RNA sequence: AAAUUGAAGAGUUUGAUCAUGGCUCAGAUUGAACGCUGGCGGCAGGCCUAACACAUGCAAGUCGAACGGUAACAGGAAGAAGCUUGCUUCUUUGCUGACGAGUGGCGGACGGGUGAGUAAUGUCUGGGAAACUGCCUGAUGGAGGGGGAUAACUACUGGAAACGGUAGCUAAUACCGCAUAACGUCGCAAGACCAAAGAGGGGGACCUUCGGGCCUCUUGCCAUCGGAUGUGCCCAGAUGGGAUUAGCUAGUAGGUGGGGUAACGGCUCACCUAGGCGACGAUCCCUAGCUGGUCUGAGAGGAUGACCAGCCACACUGGAACUGAGACACGGUCCAGACUCCUACGGGAGGCAGCAGUGGGGAAUAUUGCACAAUGGGCGCAAGCCUGAUGCAGCCAUGCCGCGUGUAUGAAGAAGGCCUUCGGGUUGUAAAGUACUUUCAGCGGGGAGGAAGGGAGUAAAGUUAAUACCUUUGCUCAUUGACGUUACCCGCAGAAGAAGCACCGGCUAACUCCGUGCCAGCAGCCGCGGUAAUACGGAGGGUGCAAGCGUUAAUCGGAAUUACUGGGCGUAAAGCGCACGCAGGCGGUUUGUUAAGUCAGAUGUGAAAUCCCCGGGCUCAACCUGGGAACUGCAUCUGAUACUGG
């Protein structure tokens, strides 16, 4: 229930960097980055009209490791809420304890977050939260357990990413690993890289 | 207090019993025309006071005989 | 029959309709008497049999026989045809 | 009769009743004519375990309904506590 | 405050263009089947056809506080034991705990199942008058004195057996009279008449025939008028198709009376009229249980009625009735008919469309399991007893939802595969190695909640003669889990036990090589295949999906392709050959009245659940759950008079 592929092929087809990877070397020098996988690299992939819907709505899946089932879930709540509806679907992409686990910088990856939390490790308010796809509203104190502040690979995360660009919309502490998920993330403080308004069209069809 | 119809007579050629058309006006419910609709009720009446072309107000009570509910009041524009 | 209050109660009612047959043709017989005597004119010996027929309705009614207002049929449909005599 | 009695639903293990006013012939989850309160055995702390309508649990007790033992124990438990 | 926020097109007629018109695909969906494949968990779903036939257990019992009694258990006081000087007989003794058979009271009319019939006898919505109503509850009164049989038993007898027959003895809350009797029935009246039953727990001293009258409370009985509740009945709307069905009906339509059920009534007879329904679709034929809702749809609409729940109908087919408050009765009764099984040939017995289960049909749908521990239900004052309703278990990827099969570094761009302009590109940072983490399964350890009550006491108080018994009220004591080696946290070990499927010519995301060469073959439409095939078959790479993926069956959408919202008729399918015309649709213009259409408000109803909006709880979701808008309707009383009808 989750793609354990090469992560590199993923950034090479979607044609951008999606933040698979750690930090530690540049997404250029470890593979071709325009060439498209397999034979028919330096083939350019200019496509249709539909594919380049289809290769919208695979980035924003491909970016937080979600399936099309538990997507469709996250399209149907995001037009039956009020307000906008591309900034009521790229706000519960961002409430995900997957997702403010690394955007706090508790893991160096989105990919390692799940780890960190499905191995019983993040606890919500003062009760552990197994669950990777838990829907973290506001005020809630995400913490570190006591059995993984004394890891190597959650503080070696923590002086990565206290080098990239610090949010806005969060509140983190450093050297007692506790985070503070504010309020609910605007919309360009996720960044105008993702077009947005085609995975409307798809679903909307 | 009491819930009268009005209607028109038919046929009374029996004896001490009328038979009274009465004419709802429904409206279709698809098509949004104002159609008319009509029913047939008996009408129990002692006395066997009307005929046919005549305006009565009949009112609701028990069942006189089978097919026969209703009881009249009064016959108004007696004539044709 | 194959359970065993299925029996018990199969055989308490021939033992309730022997008893229940008696006692409501004695009933039927006393009212044929007073439709014997109420075309002969007797309106001082069909009286005769009404007033023995007072109670022997009014009680096979309250030990639950017939109902009450078969108890009052009876006794305003045959004081009508005694008293147009 | 006609009684009031819990009547269950919910979930596998988890049970919710329900009051109800009903005829004592009737199924237990079947026909009823005055929802008229509830009881969450599995309540968590400040949240109601029991919400009883006590004016209409003595409006249908003077006309007589035999109120059963287990809503007997919640106004026993409501109404003192 | 919020309760909504909602609409996509493409291919195909011609050398080619526009137009009309079909056909086909994209998406959602399921009581689902089949193929390839398979880790776990949570909550729901699982004979759609043969209403086919059924082996085997099991699903309706209780009450000794209604009564005779002892068929056994086990204590008693006897006392005849071998007498051991203490006890381990047993007839006998119902005297006690209770209790096998039987009389009686209440329950089997509920709960549980299926949809054969049923086009209005049903169902849904809203109105009514002429009715009964076990248990529950309110008020006012009663509750005297007699009686006859009879099961159980005993004796004798028939029959293969089922089941009887005869003659004796015995009781009550079973059964029947007399008395009594009103606020009830009958009656304009005078008057006439109608019921019943006890048991139990305690008792001071008065009666005390040794049982008890006597005092006390608890519950039980009878009668009337009331309340709720369930049911019967009636009327106007609505609830498939057909006109290549246009005429049906004699108890049929109405009346006067007799009879009849609880009540009205052609409900059933006896007479007198000649009527009633029908073009707003009667009769007849085909098909179907309906509704809350469900799936789709932007909506209006179209199809459908499984699980949950209200109503009706049915119980081997075809009938009829008894008991009873309530049935014309699933696990009751008699009568035929078909089919099974026993028989001694005379005669008998059975009805899974209750939960399980086998045969059979079919593409296809489970275990002959545990417990009354909760919430209900029957009897019981109570304890307790029964409960295949229900609560949980088992099997199945059948559906919805969550998680896992590692994460991070890692270039010598390893080997091997394939492509190749013979330089290289590609799998591919992917594997290896190097460090890191241990959810889930795996072995251990601890341990919530579903449990309220009931019991044995003690304290006062309410009662009465009573400091008894009892009833409610405060406490103290030992207490009660089917699931259950539970949900759930903490320990041990190690990347270990966990990835498959469809497609790659256009529509539609993804391109090259070899092996066949109008053959073998693919196909949802257009088309491919005749030696360079991006379509057939393999490999390499690739894209979409993931414990799923695909293909077929079915509805809706796209289909403005049955069009009210929303289409056409000179040539594309389409104007009767032309007229006169009753039923029907529509009606210039002004004042006045009426309030039917219409419009505003209010009450009554539109059951719960589900859909939707704000909230709360299981680590989140599914699922559960509180309050409110919704249920576009329907009836009643008020108002308004512009338009339409009179
Ligand atoms: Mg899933
Ligand atoms: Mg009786
Ligand atoms: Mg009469
Ligand atoms: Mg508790
Ligand atoms: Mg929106
Ligand atoms: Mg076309
Ligand atoms: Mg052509
Ligand atoms: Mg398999
Ligand atoms: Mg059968
Ligand atoms: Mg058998
Ligand atoms: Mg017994
Ligand atoms: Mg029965
Ligand atoms: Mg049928
Ligand atoms: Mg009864
Ligand atoms: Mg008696
Ligand atoms: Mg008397
Ligand atoms: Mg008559
Ligand atoms: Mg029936
Ligand atoms: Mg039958
Ligand atoms: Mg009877
Ligand atoms: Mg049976
Ligand atoms: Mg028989
Ligand atoms: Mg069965
Ligand atoms: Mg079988
Ligand atoms: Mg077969
Ligand atoms: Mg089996
Ligand atoms: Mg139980
Ligand atoms: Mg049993
Ligand atoms: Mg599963
Ligand atoms: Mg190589
Ligand atoms: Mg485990
Ligand atoms: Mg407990
Ligand atoms: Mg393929
Ligand atoms: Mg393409
Ligand atoms: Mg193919
Ligand atoms: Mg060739
Ligand atoms: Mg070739
Ligand atoms: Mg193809
Ligand atoms: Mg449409
Ligand atoms: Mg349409
Ligand atoms: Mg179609
Ligand atoms: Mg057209
Ligand atoms: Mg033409
Ligand atoms: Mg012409
Ligand atoms: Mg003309
Ligand atoms: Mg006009
Ligand atoms: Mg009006
Ligand atoms: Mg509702
Ligand atoms: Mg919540
Ligand atoms: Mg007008």
């Amino acid at each position: 229930a989750r793609y354990l592929g090469p992560k590199l092929k993923l950034s090479r087809r979607e044609g951008t960097d999606l933040f698979l990877k750690s930090g530690v070397r540049a997404i250029d020098t470890k593979c071709k980055i325009e060439q498209a996988p397999g034979q028919h690299g330096a083939r350019k992939p200019r496509l249709s009209d539909y594919g380049v819907q289809l290769r919208e709505k695979q980035k924003v899946r491909r970016i937080y490791g979600v399936l099309e089932r538990q997507f469709r879930n996250y399209y149907k709540e995001a037009a039956r809420l009020k307000g906008n509806t591309g900034e009521n679907l790229l706000a519960l992409l961002e409430g995900r304890l997957d997702n403010v686990v690394y955007r706090m910088g508790f893991g160096a990856t989105r990919a390692e977050a799940r780890q960190l939390v499905s191995h019983k490790a993040i606890m919500v308010n003062g009760r552990v939260v197994n669950i990777a796809s838990y829907q973290v509203s506001p005020n809630d104190v995400v913490s570190i357990r006591e059995k993984a502040k004394k890891q190597s690979r959650v503080k070696a995360a923590l002086e990565l990413a206290e080098q990239r660009e610090k949010p806005t919309w969060l509140e983190v502490d450093a050297g007692k690993m506790e985070g503070t998920f504010k309020r609910k993330p605007e919309r360009s403080d996720l960044s105008a890289d993702i077009n947005e308004h085609l995975i409307v069209e798809l679903y909307s069809k | 207090k009491i819930r009268t119809l009005q209607g028109r007579v038919v046929s009374d050629k029996m004896e001490k019993s009328i038979v009274v058309a009465i004419e709802r006006f429904v409206k279709h419910p698809i098509y949004g025309k104002f159609i008319k609709r009509t029913t047939k009720l008996h009408v129990h009446d002692e006395n066997n006071e009307c005929g046919i072309g005549d305006v009565v107000e009949i009112r609701e009570c028990r069942p006189l005989s089978k097919t026969k509910s209703w009881t009249l009041v009064r016959v108004v524009e007696k004539a044709v | 029959a194959n359970i065993k209050s299925a029996k018990k109660r199969a055989i308490q009612s021939e033992k309730a309709r022997k008893h229940n047959a008696s006692r409501r043709s004695m009933m039927r017989t006393f009212i044929k008497k007073v439709y014997a005597a109420i075309e002969a004119g007797d309106k001082a010996a069909a009286q005769k049999a009404f007033n023995e027929m007072q109670p022997i309705v009014d009680r096979q009614a309250a030990k639950g026989l017939i109902h009450k207002n078969k108890a009052a049929r009876h006794k305003a449909n045959l004081t009508a045809q005694i008293n147009k005599l | 009769m006609v009684t009031i009695r819990l009547a269950r639903h919910g979930a596998k293990k988890r049970p919710f009743y329900q009051v109800v006013v009903a005829d004592s012939r009737n199924a237990r989850n079947g026909r009823f004519i005055e929802r008229v309160g509830f009881f969450n055995p599995i309540a968590s702390e400040k949240e109601e375990g029991t919400r009883l309508d006590l004016d209409r649990i003595a409006h249908w007790v003077g006309q007589g309904a035999t109120i059963s033992d287990r809503v007997a124990a919640l106004i026993k438990e409501v109404n003192k506590a």
